[PDB]
């Protein structure tokens, strides 16, 4: 383990950012069991959404791996949780740390895309019938992320 | 491959016209990195503290500034403990020029990958701090209406990111060290001063000319 | 050396999967798309050639338990085979028969343990069984 996972551990628990418990797992320090409040004034209020941070070998070098674990309607995410940002793919640099990506996570639940739309079909539904894609943002997070 | 090469000849560059002919009378050694996107911050580390191997007078001038580095991005915004790791690479790079190592024993610790990629970052993170406090003046050099912390954050931190002259102004200036770039299609980075490191930039890749 | 979490390794396994190894002769896949669980794959292999499993499509169940991979899946035939390992009624695969499931190790991956059945069915003991009707599940 680097001194920098260990002390990003410590300093990403000493200051929480509000909204967002992430606890790092006993038994693989490397693994942390994100959970996010859905912002309030979202399509995603109320809900409690959980996600996966894994630092991978190359950690700081290579981007940290983040995905949910709660099924959510948004552009950014797909069917399987994989989220699209550029910060955990092309526009990583190793200067920035977890909490960085973690509340960038959370920006996106609070206000979704888009400042440049990526292509896929749950955002080309953002972009035409946004009034129906809040409403069914809405609706997905009573059946998944209320419990 | 190697990440940096060797102390080849000029003329090897036949073999990849008449441009270096005119190269050949002003230059006589050229050094190749590997062409990864992360060219210029491996050449510019490497044939500073490869002339600092004679030079013990910018050597302590250059250990002042580079010391002193660390506590000037904290003073600016990046988090202490982020940049720590870098920096301690940084420094043992410096304190294995001063005390007095082979060029093919500091060639050696260029092609670890992790001892070079950590130089790398905080030489991008050098030039990244020092386009964000001259955030007023390079605000007009930088096209697309991208603000210059978004241009730090696109282009200038993150690892395997082209650069270009806004890169280069930026370093030199931050550790006070001229550079000269020759264009395989010349220009000093600052203006007026005189150059201490020779560069040659080729579509994706910059070399070391001595 | 370093421990990499269950969902993390599954997606890989899902992209490796999805780009296809080799000719194709093992092959798997999510059973369902959808599943943010990852846990029902699909696994196919093609019969290896020169024995009694030849040019047959045998389509396969693998579940991945809550422990992936520090402990092996657990894996199940759907088309009927009459192999050393695998029940005749419910087309399971015996963990202790099988030298990737009772010796496993956590680098094994899906891809693994598929091919580890297929270089099995090219064993002396298996290659020469006779077979069932072809196209017939459990």
């Amino acid at each position: 383990l680097p001194r920098r996972i260990i002390k990003e551990t410590q300093r990403l628990l000493a200051e929480p950012v509000p909204g967002i418990k992430a606890e790092p797992d006993e038994s693989n320090a490397r693994y942390f069991h994100v959970v996010i409040a859905g912002p309030q004034d979202s399509p995603f209020e109320g809900g409690t959404f959980k996600l996966e941070l894994f630092l991978p070998e190359e950690y700081p070098m290579a981007a940290p791996k983040v995905r949910f674990m709660t099924k959510i309607y948004h552009p950014n995410v797909d069917k399987l949780g994989r989220i699209c940002l550029d910060i955990l793919k092309d526009k990583w640099s190793p200067a920035l740390q977890i909490r960085t990506v973690l509340l960038s996570i959370q920006a996106l639940l609070s206000a979704p895309n888009p400042d440049d739309p990526l292509a896929n079909d749950v955002a080309e539904q953002w972009k035409t019938n946004e009034a129906q894609a809040i409403e069914t943002a809405r609706a997905w997070t009573r059946l998944y992320a209320m419990n | 491959n190697p990440l940096v090469s060797e102390r080849l000849e000029l003329s090897v560059l036949y073999k990849e016209q008449q441009k270096i002919k005119d190269l050949h009378k002003k230059y006589s050694y050229i050094r190749k990195t590997r062409p990864d996107g992360n060219c210029f911050y491996r050449a510019f580390g490497f044939s500073h503290l490869e002339a600092l191997l004679d030079d013990s007078k910018e050597l302590q001038r250059f250990k002042a500034v580079s010391a002193k580095s660390k506590e000037d991005l904290v003073s600016q915004g990046f988090t202490e403990f982020t940049i720590e790791d870098f920096h301690n690479t940084f420094m043992d790079l410096i304190e294995q020029v001063e005390k007095q190592t082979s060029v093919a024993d500091l060639l050696a610790s260029f092609n670890d990958q992790s001892t070079s990629d950590y130089l790398v970052v905080y030489l991008r993170l050098l030039t990244s701090g020092y386009l964000q406090r001259e955030s007023k003046f390079f605000e007009h050099f930088i096209e697309g209406g991208r603000t210059v912390k978004e241009f730090c954050q696109q282009e200038v931190e993150p690892m395997c990111k082209e650069s270009d002259h806004i890169h280069i102004i930026a370093l030199a200036q931050a550790l006070s060290v001229s550079i000269q770039v020759e264009y395989m299609d010349p220009h000093i980075f600052p203006e007026g001063s005189e150059p201490k490191v020779y560069l040659l930039y080729r579509p994706g890749h910059y070399d070391i000319l001595y | 050396g370093v421990k990499v979490p269950r969902n993390f390794r599954l997606l890989e396994e899902l992209e490796e999967g999805q780009k296809g190894v080799g000719d194709g002769t093992v092959s798997w896949g999510l059973e369902d798309d959808e599943d943010m669980t990852l846990t029902r794959w699909t696994g196919m292999i093609i019969g290896p050639p020169r024995t009694n499993y030849e040019n047959r499509i045998y389509s396969l169940k693998v579940e991945c338990g809550p422990k992936y991979p520090e402990a092996p899946p657990s894996v199940r035939f759907v088309t009927k085979i009459n192999m050393n390992g695998i029940n005749n009624s419910s087309g399971m695969v015996d963990a202790r028969s099988i030298p990737v499931l009772a010796k496993w190790q956590n680098s094994y991956s899906i891809k693994v343990v598929l091919q580890e059945l297929r270089r099995l069915m090219m064993s002396k003991e298996n290659m020469k069984l006779p077979q069932p009707p072809e196209g017939q599940t459990y």
